[PDB]
RNA sequence: CUCUAACUAUAAAAAUCUCUCUUCUC
């Protein structure tokens, strides 16, 4: 190997909110958690690609202290009942994750999709908007 | 009156079919009339495809192709605008629309 | 940190905006031609401007 | 040098060396330079020229406008709340003797301070009202430069204006004041002001 | 309508010993003089600026540059 | 001649809460003057403004009167006050009132004693309010003790 | 007379309404 430490990046883009939680090849310990809800104000952009962003920055900056120079990103949309569609800041987050710095490796996507579980919120007619 | 001869269900001899939920506004409708789409887009987005690329171990990395079927109420089909209204006589065209890329 | 970066315009795309004053271009930065991006500048422009851009990396969507 | 006779003596020094364009001969255009390359060929310090006055083909189409001289744009922007609109000669009294101010305090041949000045007045980031109906917001975006040449300019103009108001100062020293605090980076002069305003909004609203 | 001015007579009409000697020192050392450059030094109200004004240029202590009435440009002496 | 603010430094700090008074609300927001601090304006976003979307914002800033602030990031370069209102816990909004209220009484008797004797108020504060703010926090429990004990 | 390829993301609130309907044959 060419001395490169692999992490994980294990990318929650929901709706809102959006997580990047660096964690090491074994997954079990944490590292650099800054999410997207940390580095904005307004509460109207937790999900927001800039949000993501900044959040995905930090990351890198606390990967590079640590010393974790490869990271395997992972994309974990909301999944299982609420919609199990990507988030609008997970790309932007993953996006500035491979800017800085750090070389990717193994993306890869997790999002739990269930075999016919447990009838999701909203009613029967369903959010009425 | 009628406004389609196939009521827009597409069920026509089946007695009843499950509901499956609406993906945006949760509503139950039958599969049939749970109008559909099979989104294969990439991963990454194909904009940000060279900060990637110049950026990855594994020289040409197959960059995998994230599937999910879609399922709307017709509602949000009108509204999320997959679907549009359309004139009498063209309702009965069924092909996919003339084939968005070619 | 003044990462003022001098970005030529090459091709506009359109306009956009509910407003309809506020045009998509494909600027690419000064240094190392081959990378070009996507964003909104708002104003009057035509291809060979050279914009200017606080940040590098905020990626445009069209505005609505 | 050069002395050339003619029924009707023209005065020595206007007749005597200009083979050397001059604002207005007194301010050389030549060896005056654009800082920063981004706002360059829309300045058009390329053209000198005799008198800050030449109305030509300007607004017909789309561009033209920006193939003003500098010093034209400045008096022409002069004349705003205008009750006094027209009057342009006095736009162009006003600007030459606030080039003399400029040459007096801080030499530093004032066409270069003009275009130093305008360089520094523009934002390069400003903000478009994106809020529809629900959550009324403004969104980040970049200025085009030839509106960033054109809001410099304004905003120049108008925080001289606004010295001006009710105070002893001629309208002169306070676009040169405004000059001076806007070729540095004094963030005394209103432009300046405005400018890292608007940066500082669209900072905020990324 | 209300008193929001507040200002003071904030200048003098008519020159003193003391302010004819403040104005007779600064002559030199300053760049640019105008008529709101000697109102801005709290010497004099401004309509007997411009007597000065004409009063420092008989000996050549500050030297004109444009003859403009309602604004002066005057340099010093080098 | 109001002036020379009750705190150490001649700039607000950063991540601080504070106290304005709204004098403008002209395109984006509220540059406002302080009266927890000397006289430096300083600006509220209308994004940094409103907890809740409202139709018409002048009735929640009423201008000309005092509202609760809170002072994020400073350019302490040439002077900015990021500053928002919106920025502040629900229960530590008494907390600024009261800390504004030791303050400014604080302030009127220094006020009192500059125009006896026409020593600037900048001095008399150098000289008497913040020594008395290191020792105990505060010059109104200085001033309290004083009373009671020399 | 010969072909099987990519693509995006919006739902603030908006209630109410009184007249009067008046002709076709060369
Ligand atoms: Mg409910
Ligand atoms: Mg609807
Ligand atoms: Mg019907
Ligand atoms: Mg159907
Ligand atoms: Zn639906």
């Amino acid at each position: 190997d060419n001395s490169q430490v692999f992490g994980v990046a294990r990318i929650f883009a929901s709706f809102n909110d959006t997580f990047v939680h660096v964690t090491d090849l074994s997954g079990r310990e944490t590292i650099a958690r800054v999410t997207g809800g940390m580095k904005v104000k307004a509460d109207r952009d937790e999900s927001s690609p800039y949000a993501a962003m900044l959040a995905a920055q930090d990351v890198a900056a606390k990967c590079k202290e640590v010393g974790i120079t490869a990271v395997h990103i992972k994309i974990r949309a909301t999944g299982g009942t609420r919609s199990k569609t990507p988030g609008p800041g997970g790309q932007a987050a993953l996006r500035a994750l491979a800017r800085s710095g750090l070389r990717i490796g193994r993306i890869e996507d997790v999002t739990p999709v269930p075999s016919d579980s447990t009838r999701k919120k909203g009613g029967r007619r369903g959010r009425r908007l | 009156p009628k406004k389609r001869a196939s009521n827009g269900r597409n069920k026509k001899g089946r007695g009843h079919v499950k509901p499956v939920r609406c993906v945006n506004c949760s509503r139950s409708v039958p599969k049939d009339k749970a109008i559909k789409r099979m989104a294969i887009r990439n991963i990454v987005e194909a904009a940000a495809i060279r900060d990637l690329s110049e950026a990855s171990v594994y020289a040409e990395y197959a960059l995998p192709k994230t599937y999910n079927k879609l399922h709307y109420c017709i509602s949000c089909a009108i509204h999320a605008r997959i679907v549009r209204v359309r004139s009498r006589t063209d309702r009965r065209i069924r092909a996919p629309p003339q084939r968005p890329r070619f | 940190k003044t990462p003022v970066t001098l970005a030529k315009v090459i091709k506009v795309l359109g306009r956009t905006g509910s407003r309809g004053g506020v045009t998509q271009v494909r600027v690419e930065f000064l240094e190392d031609t081959t990378r070009t991006i996507v964003r909104n500048v708002k104003g009057p422009v035509r291809e060979g401007d050279i914009l200017v851009l606080m940040e590098s990396e905020r990626e445009a969507r069209r505005l609505r | 040098f050069v002395p050339v006779e003619l029924a009707t003596t023209i005065p020595v020094e206007i007749q005597q060396a200009q083979q050397e364009i001059k604002l207005f001969n007194k301010w050389s255009f030549e060896d005056v330079e654009v800082k920063d390359a981004s706002l360059v060929d829309y300045i058009q310090i390329s053209k000198p020229i005799y008198v800050a006055h030449t109305a030509g083909r300007y607004a017909n189409k789309r561009f033209r406008k920006a193939q003003c001289p500098i010093v034209e744009r400045l008096t022409n922007s002069l004349m705003m709340n205008g009750r006094n609109n027209g009057k342009k000669l006095k736009a162009v009294r006003i600007v030459k003797h606030t080039l003399e101010i400029i040459n007096v305090l801080t030499d530093q041949n004032p066409l270069q301070v003009v275009v130093d000045a305008i360089i520094n007045s523009g934002p390069r980031e400003d903000t478009t009202r994106v809020g529809g109906g629900g959550a009324a917001r403004r969104q980040a975006v970049d200025v085009s430069p030839l509106r960033r040449v054109n809001q410099s300019i304004a905003l120049l103009t108008i925080g001289a204006r606004e010295a001006a108001f009710r105070n002893i100062k001629t309208i002169a020293e306070t676009l040169a004041e405004e000059l001076i605090n806007a070729a540095k980076g004094s963030s005394t002069s209103y432009a300046i002001k405005k400018k890292d305003e608007l940066e500082r909004v669209a900072k905020s609203n990324r | 309508s209300k008193k929001s001015h507040k200002d003071k007579a904030k200048h003098a009409v008519v020159l003193d010993q003391d302010k004819f000697d403040r104005i007779m020192k600064e002559a030199p050392t300053y760049r640019y003089v105008s008529v709101s450059v000697l109102v801005d030094r709290f010497k004099l109200g401004g309509s007997l600026a411009r007597v000065a004004l004409r009063h420092l240029e008989n000996e050549g202590i500050i030297k004109p540059v444009s003859k403009h009435s309602k604004q002066a440009i005057y340099t010093r002496a080098t | 001649t109001s002036h020379c603010r009750f705190y150490e430094n001649k700039y607000p700090e950063i991540d601080d809460i504070v106290m304005v008074n709204v004098q403008q609300i002209a395109e984006m927001g509220a540059y406002v003057k302080l009266l927890e601090y000397d006289n430096i304006e300083g600006m509220i976003l209308l994004s940094e403004l409103s907890r809740r979307r409202i139709r018409s914002i002048q009735k929640l800033i009423r201008v000309g009167k005092n509202d609760v602030a809170v002072v994020l990031r400073v350019d302490k370069e040439k002077g900015y006050i990021d500053l928002s209102k919106r920025r502040v816990s629900s229960e530590d909004i008494i907390k600024c009132e009261e800390k504004y209220q030791k303050s400014k009484t604080v302030h009127s008797i220094l006020r009192y004693c500059a125009e006896k004797f026409q020593i600037p108020l900048e001095e008399l504060y150098k000289t008497i309010a913040w020594p008395l703010s290191r020792k105990f926090g505060h010059a109104y429990e200085a001033f309290k003790l004083s009373i009671i004990d020399e």
